[PDB]
């Protein structure tokens, strides 16, 4: 919301 | 000499109709042809430089009303970042991922089935990776010709941002995309009326320069037994 639970997401980079 | 052999002519392009779900709505459809392949982006500023025909997925405020949905499907478009490449080289249809958005493909029916399946695999990212060969499909399409029960499946289904629904329905999933090359929806429904009262029926490949085609249920068989043996085998 707030966090996003249970998504197939790799952190963010540049 | 055989019409069917232009489907893997050095330069033509396929037409992939691309339909986008949102929690099992339908929210986009369109179809595109390009050399490069197709890209499902998130927003309308990507970043050109990527080869492939850009195909932006909405934003959800334009089609659902449920506010938390709204707020997880914009959350996955705007990690879709270069986005999810798909394009095809010879006879094999290729993926691989761009953003951040981990994406899990399965090749399956025109509408994905109540009950379920499981993926096929997972789009990876430092390199490509094959999801369709139109080798097999081919002999299963003749086998299906030959009345042998099952017509091949052709319709890619992408899960973006999720895993895969195995133990859930695919209507739960924030952003599932179908991409149907038109060609083998043809070919397959070309198959199922082949065995009918007609003596001739007509097939359209959608594909770069082509002509509807007028074939007999036995010559569209023979021109299916020589494009496959001029395809590759391991």
């Amino acid at each position: 919301s707030g966090c996003f639970e249970d998504l197939a997401i790799s952190a963010s980079t540049s | 000499e055989n019409p069917l052999k232009r489907l893997l002519v050095p330069g033509e392009e396929w037409e992939f109709e691309v339909t986008a779900f949102y929690r099992g709505r339908q929210v986009f459809q369109q179809t595109i042809s390009c050399p490069e392949g197709l890209r499902l982006v998130g927003s309308e500023v990507g970043d050109r430089t990527l080869p492939g025909w850009p195909v932006t997925l909405p934003d959800p405020g334009m089609s659902l009303t449920d506010r938390g949905v709204m707020s997880y499907v914009r959350h996955v478009l705007s990690c879709l970042g270069g986005g999810l490449a798909l394009w095809r080289a010879g006879q094999w249809l290729w993926a691989q991922r761009l953003g951040h958005c981990h994406t899990y493909w399965a090749v399956s029916e025109e509408l994905l089935p109540n009950s379920g399946h499981g993926p096929d695999g997972e789009v990876p990212k430092d390199k490509e990776g094959g999801v369709f060969d139109l080798g097999p499909f081919i002999v299963d399409l003749i086998t299906f010709t030959e009345g042998s029960g099952r017509s091949p499946r052709y319709a890619l289904w992408f899960c973006v941002g999720e895993s895969w629904p195995q133990d859930q329905p695919w209507t739960k999933r924030l952003v599932m995309v179908k991409v149907v090359p038109t060609c083998l929806r043809a070919l397959v429904e070309m198959a199922r009326v082949g065995g009918a009262s007609s003596l001739e029926n007509t097939v359209d490949l959608h594909i770069s320069n082509s002509h509807p085609l007028s074939l007999t249920s036995d010559q569209y068989k023979a021109y299916l037994q020589d494009l496959v043996e001029g395809m590759d085998f391991q």
